[PDB]
């Protein structure tokens, strides 16, 4: 429940090495869950 | 589909007491390879409708079901299936042809998804059993792979 606060932060993976986890998640679950929905959940700006 | 299940039961009976790399198992694999195209078509039928049942329940699909009744126009159904990136164009055309769209080109997605589930359950399970049996008794065969 507490980790829900960090999902959409601009700097979620600050210590963990993988800085593209958000892109990987979008590519994996984007189609079945909705790319816009995933982008909102992870605080990503698809256009930019 | 019931007749298919009976034929597959006969095929499974042919494998009773079969040993690893048994002669009848290899003959059955040869027969399947000879029927490669039709076996692929049958497997594609089962896979297509099992995937339809999941897509219709998926949230990204429900984003296109905006009518109050819960029906989806043919064009919106096409758009949803395109977005899901799980079917080819011909496959989506086939699904639209099976959808039984009403005179207003509206589809009842719930009924469409549940139409073939129970009718095809027994033959699907028996095909899975046949493939598992053959795979485990003919371990090294890329044609079966």
């Amino acid at each position: 429940q507490w980790d829900r606060l960090v999902l959409n932060t601009p700097s979620f993976p600050s210590n963990y090495w993988d800085k593209f986890v958000k892109r990987k998640v979008l590519d994996k679950h984007g189609d079945i869950f909705g790319r816009e929905r995933i982008a909102e959940l992870l605080g990503m700006d698809l256009a930019s | 589909l019931d007749l298919q299940k009976d034929m597959v039961v006969m095929l499974l009976s042919l494998l009773e007491g079969n040993v690893v790399n048994g002669m009848i198992a290899r003959q059955m694999v040869d027969m399947l390879v000879e029927s490669s195209s039709n076996v692929e078509m049958i497997l594609k039928f089962f896979d297509m409708f099992l995937k339809l049942k999941d897509i219709v329940g998926s949230e990204a699909f429900q984003d296109y079901v905006t009518d109050p009744r819960g029906l989806i126009s043919k064009k919106d159904f096409q758009k949803a299936m395109d977005s899901q990136k799980q079917f080819t164009g011909p496959e989506i055309q086939f699904l639209l042809s099976c959808s039984e769209a009403d005179e207003n080109e509206m589809i009842n997605c719930e009924e469409f998804a549940n139409r073939f589930q129970e009718p095809a359950r027994d033959i699907g399970f028996n095909v899975a059993v046949l493939l598992t049996n053959l795979s485990e008794h003919v371990p090294h065969d890329p044609r079966l792979r």
